[PDB]
């Protein structure tokens, strides 16, 4: 009954910004943490951003401090990554992610993926 | 867990 | 960032056998460990939570144990259905980090 809907990828060259967004349904969204991890080609897991119920605390890889946004309207039930300066290290399938349960962001509902390609 | 918060309060 | 060591690198099984996937982290974790699998084609699905619980719905087969740096899964009896990468997390501190993966059965 979670559902985690992506959307808002493509190809794009470097220098490139994109913004990608993932709207949810079958539970009380400001409840919950929620985070964007990448899979890279060599099916690699890699955590990118996490954002708080409120968006009071962010936490970022080191690898896109800086380049990348993580927010969320809670009245939309949408959560956003802002990507800016798009290198193609960041070629990957982009998810969107939700945090278990209250102090920890362990995933348990995942979206269906996103390709951002920097060629 | 190790700081970092999740749920702000 | 605490590193996670995934092992094995890969391995085939026959069907009824049983499997051993350890992950190794440089620093105890407080046995938030988490374990995930990804079928060919889907989003990773959450096996095992913090604290080396089997997740609702998953199957009995599943299980893990683990030292503060020194996590197992295991796959008691292999079914056909268990073919996929299996992935481990910690959850203790951000970043977050992952193993790469080990893919069962080819």
């Amino acid at each position: 009954q979670v559902k985690l809907q992506q959307s808002g990828g493509g190809l794009v060259k470097p220098g490139a910004s994109l913004k990608l967004s993932c709207v949810t349904s079958g539970f009380t969204f400001r409840k919950f943490g929620m985070s964007w991890v990448r899979q890279t080609s060599d099916k690699c897991l890699e955590w990118v951003a996490s954002i708080s119920t409120g968006g009071y605390n962010t936490y970022y890889s080191d690898n896109v401090k800086g380049r990348f946004t993580i927010s969320r309207e809670n009245a939309k039930n949408t959560l956003y990554l802002q990507m800016s300066s798009l290198k193609s290290e960041d070629t990957a399938l982009y998810y969107c992610t939700r945090g278990y349960s209250s102090t920890s962001y362990a995933m348990d509902y995942w979206g269906q993926g996103t390709t951002v390609t920097v060629s | 867990k190790g700081n970092y918060v999740v749920t702000d309060h | 960032d605490i590193e996670l060591t995934q092992s094995p690198a890969s391995l085939s099984v026959a069907t009824g056998e049983k499997v051993t996937i350890r992950c190794m982290t440089s620093t105890d974790i407080d046995d938030d460990m988490n374990w995930y699998q990804q079928k060919p084609g889907e989003p990773p699905k959450f096996l095992i939570s913090e604290g080396n619980t089997l997740r609702p719905g998953v199957p009995s087969r599943f299980s893990s144990s683990g030292t503060g740096t020194d996590f197992v899964f295991t796959i008691e009896n292999t079914l056909s259905e268990d073919v996929g990468d299996y992935y481990c997390l910690q959850s203790f501190n951000v970043p977050l980090t992952f193993g790469c993966g080990t893919k069962l059965e080819i």
